């Protein structure tokens, strides 16, 4: 059990904010995507 | 033949300028429309 | 046969060149309004061109502080 944890980084590391600002990061820079896109849609229309 | 010498001349010239002008319009057409594919993408991809 | 063939083939062979004064001037005039036409042509494009950097620069600032913002 303890070599099995010891060779692997990755279950150590699984072995609690952090998601809720990766999350709050992902929204923002994806509002902030649509709203540049809308104004390059309605700029371009002309 | 002084006045046909000036007569083509005149044609070719007016030849060339009409064929650059036509490559003006086509090639900004053609950026204009790579610009608008673009901007339905970017859309879609909204 | 090539003299002949050439001979008659001379535009304006058997054209008085009285016409080809005034086609020639009225070639001039549209001529001059042609360049005006591509005068236009040539401000509105650029028009267009600087509306395209400007949201090109709106876009990138949006994306440094986008990204900085963080």
């Amino acid at each position: 059990c303890k070599s099995l944890i010891s060779e692997n980084e990755d279950t150590k590391d699984l072995l609690p904010s952090e998601w809720q600002d990766i999350i709050h990061q992902r929204e923002q820079e994806l509002q902030i995507k649509r709203d540049v896109l809308d104004d390059l849609y309605r700029k371009l229309q002309r | 033949q002084s006045r046909e010498s000036l007569i083509m001349l005149l044609e070719e010239q007016l030849e060339y300028k009409r064929g650059e002008i036509r490559e003006i319009e086509q090639v900004c057409k053609q950026v204009h429309d790579k610009l608008t594919s673009i901007q339905d993408t970017l859309r879609t991809g909204s | 046969r090539q003299i002949n063939k050439l001979i008659d083939s001379l535009p304006g062979v058997d054209v008085s060149a009285e016409e080809q004064l005034r086609k020639i001037d009225m070639l001039q005039k549209k001529l001059v309004e042609v360049e005006d036409e591509k005068i236009e042509a040539i401000k509105k494009k650029e028009k267009l061109l600087r509306h395209v950097d400007s949201l090109i620069e709106d876009f990138v600032d949006g994306i440094a502080n986008s990204k900085k913002s963080t």
